[PDB]
RNA sequence: CAAGCUUGAGUCUCGUAGAGGGGGGUAGAAUUCCAGGUGUAGCGGUGAAAUGCGUAGAGAUCUGGAGGAAUACCGGUGGCGAAGGCGGCCCCCUGGACGAAGACUGACGCUCAGGUGCGAAAGCGUGGGGAGCAAACAGGAUUAGAUACCCUGGUAGUCCACGCCGUAAACGAUGUCGACUUGGAGGUUGUGCCCUUGAGGCGUGGCUUCCGGAGCUAACGCGUUAAGUCGACCGCCUGGGGA
């Protein structure tokens, strides 16, 4: 992606003054209006860095979780993950779904169960309130693991809209070795990101452009 | 009062690596410059300069390795209240000859390893690792 | 305290023009001064013992700077207390 | 620039039983608060102004 | 020399001496060698809330440069005069000659 | 507080102005702050307490 | 040891804020008291009462006067001081702090056992003063008792001068001085700049409140006003009771 090309989403715009991380520093270029501008001379080549090493690990096979729960932005991390043939977490992220991988599991066999069920077993003769009771249950599991539910293992890779807001599932990652990708903006706090992605993290225009250009490498990474 | 510069020196390279901060200065003073020397030739630090001559300000560059900081521990040993002394045969090694005590003796400011291989004892400042 | 013009006065008569203004001698006769003139103030107001206290850092002060100067210019100390009428 | 003989301005500070009115419902600064106030009471003394509804 | 702020306000039965006041008042502070800078008679004004039983009283104001020695006589001679029933002297870092309130408001 | 009715208001309107005005004054509250003898260091404490409440 | 050096420390100039100290004046609110006018059978007090006060006219109301003590509103995690502590207004005498600019002195500095001074309240001595409050004490109640808590009184004391005492949870339960180490929101008080063109816009000192980062910590928490990282000097601790 390009500086120009960058600017005009308004990756640039950051938050106020007030509610910045002093970490990081390095990545602002100043600030006017009492918000802080980050710097898009350090965002580039750090993101093109980010977008190798993604390149590098779906060519050999890997499998990425694009992570974003921000509600204005749940729809397009969903539809930039499935373009890529990977997975996604979309709405609120359960607390142990990588480190306690093996008892949220069961809840992906739940899942199947019941989607396969209400389509190939059908049922349709309910009791009348199991059909939305099933179904209940059903939709709830669907926002909470429809990205990953054909995940299989653990992920290889991390990629993160606002690395404060999804910081469970960053933490979760370091724990596991798992490399994380994030949008990291002026407020947050990048000590849990091995690539750093300094710029805003909630303009749909925003975060549109960098997971338009995150789901587009892999494809190539993966076309090989 | 200020009755110690070199401990300030100490602490001042101390405090700014544990600040990750790329420089640190300080008023100057040749014997500062001299344990800067050292430092510098055993590699704890990049380089320094003294900048000015009638207030001179004698600025050291830091130097870091893994995203941590080269200097480990870095501290006084004798002191204005309680100088320490020792001969050629009694010279401390610090971490068993990893780190360094530097020494000042009769032939300007040097490590334990040069004030021992030239037969000398001195006043021992400090230990750095 | 001292009046501008009477501290003006003294830096004249003790150092070495109008702008010797922080010599020893100056600054102990300016002490000198104010350490008389307040003299008469604790005549009549015993009570008033913060404002002493600050009296006493007059004189601890002159202290300190007597013997400095006596250390390094003996001679320049004598004249300075004769000239000033201190020590009986 | 407060002077207790104005007495027209001195009066927008207090109520209408003479009582001086707080910094927080006039939103003045607090350094002239007090000038104010060292007006309202010199004028006092001098009759320029009431201390009390009573009178 | 310091500047003063002097207010009296003399009981109004006696307003005819306070020419004389002033005339007097004037001549112990321009004999002093100080400067007299602003002097408004204002005369009977209304007063505030009710003084030994008086409403309204004869008001003096004066604006003044003068020594210590000169400003005690004044403190006292008020006290000393029974005509005065008020006054107050206050202290000025600067010289004033601008008409008061008082002269404007009228 | 003193009020004074004004013509063709109701005696009703004239007394919640009335009441609207002390309790503008704070007459019972400061009646009720001096009905009893409180320690310096007893108001001094009072003051930090509702200094500290009055942060939200 | 000798000569220095100017950044530490002082001195000088002009200003700023302040319940900093001491003395002297003075003000309006209220209580109690004294003297009267109107008025008449209660007032007062409590959980309920009673003691108490009132037909020698209380209480209530209006008026005049005496006296003492404290200074509503302003008033505020406001301000000042080494600490204790300091609050109506005015003057006089006086200490400290801070800012701006440049000149002067030239390490004159930091700490401090012993020493000296200061030091809330209560208490002590002499003489004043004495409205309110109130140890003691008396009376009324409560209670199984009630040497209390509550009520009606009330002496020392609380106030002034001059002496004494030298203690407090005298506390930030955190000794003093200096250097260094990410941030956010405020309060207070200097000062440089900007069509002052708005009650502002951009800086730069002093003090201060609330959060919080690393680090520290047994934890609680502290966190550039450190309980972090260092140095100089002092004071103190060494199981509980006994003490
Ligand atoms: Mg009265
Ligand atoms: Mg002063
Ligand atoms: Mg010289
Ligand atoms: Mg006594
Ligand atoms: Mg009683
Ligand atoms: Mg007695
Ligand atoms: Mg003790
Ligand atoms: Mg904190
Ligand atoms: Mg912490
Ligand atoms: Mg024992
Ligand atoms: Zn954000």
């Amino acid at each position: 992606v390009s500086m120009r090309d960058m600017l005009k989403a308004g990756v640039h715009f950051g938050h106020q003054t007030r509610y910045w991380n002093p970490k990081m520093k390095p990545f602002i270029f100043g600030a006017r209006n009492k918000v802080h501008i980050i710097n898009l001379e350090k965002t580039v080549p750090m993101f093109n860095e980010a977008l190798a090493e993604l390149n590098k690990i779906a060519s050999r096979k890997g499998k990425i979780l694009f992570v974003g729960t921000k509600r204005a932005a749940s729809e397009a991390v969903k539809d930039a993950a499935l373009s890529c043939d990977q997975f996604f977490v979309n709405h609120r992220w359960l607390g142990g779904m990588l480190t306690n991988w093996k008892t949220v599991r069961q809840s992906i066999k739940r899942l199947k169960d019941l989607e396969t069920q209400s389509q190939d077993g059908t049922f349709d003769k309910l009791t009348k309130k199991e059909a939305l009771m099933r179904t209940r249950e059903l939709e709830k599991l669907e926002n909470s693991l429809g990205g990953i539910k054909d995940m299989g293992g653990l992920p290889d890779a991390l990629f993160v809209i606002d690395a404060d807001h999804e910081h469970i599932a960053i933490k979760e990652a370091n724990n596991l070795g798992i490399p994380v990708f994030a949008i990291v903006d002026t407020n947050s706090d990048p000590d849990g990101v091995d690539f750093v992605i300094p710029g805003n993290d909630d303009a749909i225009r925003a975060v549109t452009l960098y997971l338009g250009a995150v789901a587009a490498t892999v494809r190539e990474g993966r076309s090989q | 009062s200020m009755q110690d510069p070199i401990a300030d020196m100490l602490t001042r390279i101390r405090n700014g690596q544990a600040a990750n901060k790329a420089a640190v200065t300080m008023p100057s003073s040749k014997l500062k410059v001299a344990i800067a020397n050292v430092l510098k030739e055993e590699g704890f630090i990049e380089d320094f300069k003294v900048e000015g001559d009638t207030k001179p300000e004698l600025e050291l560059t830091l130097k870091y390795f893994q995203g941590k900081a080269v200097v480990e521990s870095i501290q006084r040993v004798s002191r204005p209240g309680l100088r320490i002394y020792k001969r050629k045969d009694e010279l401390p090694k610090v971490m068993a000859g990893l780190g360094i005590a530097v020494v000042s003796t009769s032939k300007g400011v040097m490590t334990d390893r040069a004030a021992r291989q030239a037969g000398l004892g001195g006043e021992i400042i400090c230990y750095v690792a | 305290s001292l009046s501008t013009e009477a501290t003006a006065k003294i830096v004249s008569e003790f150092g070495r023009d109008a702008n010797d203004t922080g010599s020893t001698e100056v600054q102990v006769a300016l002490l000198t001064a104010q350490i008389n003139h307040l003299q008469g103030h604790f005549a009549e107001h015993k009570k008033d013992h913060h404002s002493r206290r600050g009296l006493l850092r007059m004189v601890s002060q002159r202290r300190k700077l007597l013997d400095y100067l006596k250390r390094k210019d003996v001679a320049r100390y004598t004249q300075l207390i004769e000239r000033l009428g201190l020590r009986r | 620039e407060i002077d207790y003989k104005d007495i027209a301005t001195l009066k927008n500070y207090i109520t209408e039983s003479g009582k001086i009115v707080p910094s927080r419902i006039t939103g003045t600064r607090a350094k002239y608060q007090r000038q104010l106030a060292r007006a309202i009471k010199r004028a006092r003394y001098l009759s320029l102004l009431p201390y009390t509804d009573r009178h | 020399m310091r500047h003063y702020e002097i207010v009296f306000m003399v009981h109004p039965d006696q307003s005819e001496q306070v020419p004389g006041m002033i005339e007097r008042y004037t001549a112990a502070i321009t004999g002093a060698e100080g400067k007299i800078h602003r002097l408004e008679d204002w005369g009977r004004r209304q007063l505030a809330y009710p003084i030994n039983k008086l409403h309204k009283a004869h008001y003096v104001l004066m604006n003044v440069e003068a020594p210590q020695e000169v400003i005690d006589e004044l403190e006292t001679t008020f006290r000393f005069n029974d005509a005065v029933i008020r006054s107050m002297v206050m202290r000025t870092k600067h010289a004033v000659t601008e008409a008061s309130p008082m002269v404007k408001a009228k | 507080p003193v009020i004074k009715v004004r013509e063709n208001e109701p005696f009703d309107v004239a007394l919640r102005r009335f009441k609207r005005s002390c309790e503008k004054a704070g007459v019972l509250a400061e009646v009720r702050r001096r009905e009893f003898y409180e320690k310096p260091t007893t108001e001094r404490k009072r003051a930090k307490a509702s200094a500290v409440k009055r942060h939200a």
